[PDB]
RNA sequence: CGUCAAAACUUGUGGGCUCAUUCUCGAUACGUGAAAAGGGUGUUGGUGGAUAGGGACAGUUGGACGGUGGCCAUGGAAGUCGGCAUCCGCUAAGGAGUGUGUAACAACUCACCAACCGAAUCCACCGGCCCCGAAAAUGGAUGACGCUUAAGCCCCAUGUG
């Protein structure tokens, strides 16, 4: 929903990502530096790797890039340190400390605030996504 | 071309079935009967159909075969396996003779004269009387469609006119579908094997019930 | 209509003259039959077999004819069972409105022959009903149904030559197609 | 014998019919088109003498029933090249060969088809009209227009059959001269 | 590429067919029954092969 | 009982179906190519369902949006090579998305409905007549002609009214 342009890939860990979309300094509306410059290197701190597809956001006015809620992507989103990824062929995935935040977190978490019904929608929802890294933490 | 199952369209002669007379006896090919699931209490497959031989006909084996494997294979290949128990509910069995003259003992042209010419075994068929269920066919109503167009492959295996045929009766089993349901729920209804029975209002000695 | 091919007799007749049957229990139809030697046989056919009873074991009182209710037309309705096409009784609903029941029954036997090709025997013609509703089902009785229903027509005969004037030899005078 | 019936006419308004026989005599702005039906004869009935006139049935088989509108509109369509006929448009379309096409008026000359090969002539049959225009982007253009769009069409129609090609695929034929707009000359009243 | 615009024209031509098995018939995309007698509308009809 | 060929060129008094670019619609019992399968929106008549005027059906018209990827495989599909998916809101309705495919986004589409719409229509069955199916050697034979508001096929009648 609300859809937008192909960024394509991240291209770089540091400032500027993407193959051409962030090279030019100054855009065509003449919009401010916030979001946009030294603080995508310090997001590459918090993550790195997988498909950085990306989506580029106009909304307020100041220069914004933030990352797609891709699949894989926004999971490994929640690691906090690089193990080395190995390039992604075939939907590659590593541990990093961090898994089941499905059912007893966001379910949980989201039942009294959500699209539909506590148990119906949200709870079910979740579930899915990283049902096989399971393992009763505490 | 084979001595061809159009060609054997009338009977003539007896019945000829296996016999001790027969000791000439071929095999051919048709072996299972029942396909879906064979334990499926009548329950299982609430829904009948019959595919049904419109009369008198005779029929091979080859075609027999045939259609049998192609209705398992679209069926389940579309439906699943059990989802329907799909019964060849005809067995057939009856003996062909063959001429397949001229046996090598002289020189060509009157051969034979005809010299106990009399039929060695061909193959077999039923020679079919009396709009036989074929196949029967035993489903879940949705499933219905599914058997339907297996029965399309499988028309087309028989040669022949054979007609299709959806019973009141339960999958192979007794009367109007609601009413057999209903009939569980009376009671009159009971369960045996996939195979199932039904209650005597002759009444005798003594399945008698509660209390102690 | 009203060439009024086939009859109509009203059979009524009873079971075993045997006090086997102290008492036999009646039966009654009308029934179009071109003849009471029809008639009869027909009615005794039905107890032959739906009732299973054999005409020469029991005893029909009497086939008398039944007429019709008078000058106009009622709407009917006709049922019928066929048996042919080698593959037995079925069954169908046809609509005729007349003044005649019995030449609602004769039309269908046409109608049937032309139209399903059929053939007589083979028919039992179940019941025909004057038809009490604007309708009256059938598109064309009901076609033909209107209230200032009127036409327009045109494009056919009379006999060109003739022993009521005159064959060959004609015309003596000039041509079209004369209305 | 089952009754249809025969018979005549539907109208509209501005423009004369025949009313009688088995044609149509059409007469409005663009002057006059008339036809002569065969067999098609049908439960006319003047509405009014001048201002309505249907045909629509009582009656006949299945086969009737269709016909009668496939009248009307052919008539209503004969009406119509009376009053705002018919322009078609047509453009030569090729790439990997030039395509030529001039109006000699009184015919149609059809040059350079792949090189050209035989040259497409079509004699201008009456009140279908030629132009080749080509100003105002006018383009690889032929227009022909006058007011019977079936001439106009046939010899249009015509033309798209006058440029075909066989032998060695469609998959790399496409160029020829194509209908490109097929309409009346103008609105009109 | 005598233009786009003939292209989709000619695309009209050029491929959008169906066709009568058995008389091999040029057929609509709306086609049930084919146009030929012989074939009696026979109803197999298969699409126009996308060209490659 | 058309004409060849005796007898209604059946009408007063009569009914349907059937139209057949076939070497060619068909047409006497017996009879014997009865083409077969197997088909065909040819026509012709059922049956079962319907939806149906609180609107059905066609045709239109407007919209097919939003809470929201709810989604996962995934080089790359946020609805959309692929695969497990899926609820709320707004409503007349609109799919956690019918296709089309920028590798993917997009875009393109309508499934979903209102509005129009204004009446039948919609589906499945049905089986009937009718046609395709339907190729060999001398010119060629429903007897011949021909017949088709029949002279076919089928039907009845020679009948008031």
């Amino acid at each position: 929903p609300n859809q937008e342009i192909t960024v394509v890939v991240r291209a770089v860990g540091g400032e500027v990502p993407a193959t051409a979309s962030l090279a030019p300094k100054v855009g065509p509306l003449g919009l401010n530096a916030k979001k946009i410059g030294e603080d995508i290197a310090k997001s590459t701190k918090d993550w790195k790797g997988l498909k950085v597809t990306c989506q580029l956001r106009v909304k307020n006015r100041v220069a914004t890039v933030v990352v797609t809620p891709s699949v894989a992507s926004r999971l490994i989103r929640a690691l906090k340190e690089p193990p080395r990824d190995r390039k992604k062929v075939k939907n590659i995935k590593h541990d990093g400390n961090i898994a089941f935040s499905e059912i007893l977190k966001i379910a949980k978490e989201s039942a009294p605030n959500s699209m539909g019904a506590s148990m119906k929608s949200v709870v079910m929802e979740v579930l899915g996504t990283a049902v096989s890294i399971g393992c009763t933490i505490d | 071309a084979r001595r061809p199952a159009r060609c054997y369209r009338f009977c003539k002669n007896k019945p000829y079935p296996k016999s001790r007379f027969c000791r000439g006896v071929p095999d051919p090919r048709i072996r299972t009967f029942d396909i879906g699931k064979r334990r499926a209490p009548v329950d299982e497959f609430p829904v009948c159909v019959h595919v049904v031989s419109r009369e008198l006909e005779q029929i091979s084996s080859e075609a027999l075969e045939a259609a049998r494997i192609q209705a398992n294979k679209y069926m389940v290949k579309r439906a699943n396996k059990e989802c329907f128990h799909m019964r060849i509910r005809a067995h057939p069995f009856h003996v062909l003779r063959i001429n397949k003259m001229l046996s090598c003992a002289g020189a060509d042209r009157l051969q034979t004269g005809m010299r106990q010419s009399y039929g060695k075994p061909n193959g077999t068929c039923a020679r079919v009387r009396i709009g036989q269920i074929l196949l029967s066919m035993r489903t879940k109503d949705t499933y219905v469609p599914q058997a339907l167009e297996s029965l399309r492959r499988a028309k087309m295996k028989f040669p022949g006119r054979q007609i299709i045929v959806i019973s009141k009766y339960w999958g192979f089993t007794n009367i109007l579908r609601n009413e057999y349901e209903e009939l569980r729920d009376a009671g009159k209804l009971q369960q045996r094997g996939l195979h199932v029975k039904l209650i005597t209002p002759k009444g005798k000695i003594t399945p008698y019930n509660i209390m102690a | 209509m009203v060439r009024p091919h086939l009859r109509h007799y009203c059979v009524v007749g009873r079971e075993t003259p045997s006090e086997k049957n102290p008492q036999p229990t009646v039966y009654k139809f009308e029934v179009f039959a071109p003849n009471f030697v029809v008639a009869k046989s027909r009615f005794w056919r039905m107890m032959r077999e739906k009732n299973k009873v054999k005409s020469t074991h029991g005893d029909v009182l009497s086939c008398k004819v039944v007429k019709d209710r008078k000058l106009a037309a009622r709407n009917y309705s006709v049922d019928i069972a066929y048996y042919s096409q080698r593959c037995g009784y079925t069954h169908m609903v046809k609509e005729f409105r007349d003044v005649c029941k019995a030449g609602a029954v004769s039309q269908a036997y046409n109608d049937l022959a032309s139209r399903h090709r059929a053939r007589y025997h083979n028919i039992e013609v179940l019941g025909v009903k004057s038809i009490p509703n604007h309708e009256v089902r059938r598109l064309n009785v009901a076609q033909f149904h209107p209230h200032n229903l009127s036409f327009p027509l045109l494009q056919r005969r009379v006999k060109a030559p003739r022993k009521d004037r005159v064959i060959f030899v004609k015309k003596n005078s000039k041509r079209a197609v004369v209305a | 014998m089952k009754i249809k019936s025969h018979d005549q006419i539907t109208f509209p308004e501005d423009v004369t019919v025949s009313v009688k026989d088995r044609i149509v005599t059409v007469k409005g702005k663009r002057g006059t088109l008339t036809k002569d039906l065969r067999h098609l004869q049908l439960d006319f009935r003047v509405n009014k003498k001048l201002r309505t006139f249907t045909a629509v049935r009582w009656f006949g088989n299945k086969i009737n029933n269709s016909t009668i509108n496939t009248a009307l509109s052919h008539v209503r369509n004969m009406i119509t090249g009376v009053t705002k006929g018919f322009r078609f448009k047509v453009r030569f379309a090729y790439a990997h060969f030039p395509i030529s096409v001039t109006v000699e008026n009184q015919l149609v000359e059809i040059r350079n088809f792949l090189g050209e090969k035989r040259v497409r002539r079509q004699v201008v049959a009456d009140d279908v009209k030629v132009y080749r225009t080509d100003a105002a982007l006018v383009k690889d253009e032929l227009v022909l227009e006058g007011n019977d769009l079936e001439q106009v069409s046939r010899e249009a129609a015509v033309m798209h059959q006058l440029c075909l090609v066989k032998k060695k695929d469609i998959r790399k034929f496409l160029d020829g001269i194509y209908v490109q707009t097929k309409t009346n000359i103008e609105v009109d009243e | 590429v005598m233009e786009p615009t003939l292209e989709a024209l000619a695309k009209k031509y050029n491929w959008e067919k169906k066709v009568c098995r058995r008389c091999y018939a040029r057929l609509p995309v709306r086609a049930t029954n084919c146009r030929k007698k012989g074939c009696g509308h026979c109803s197999n009809l298969r699409m126009k092969k996308k060209l490659r």
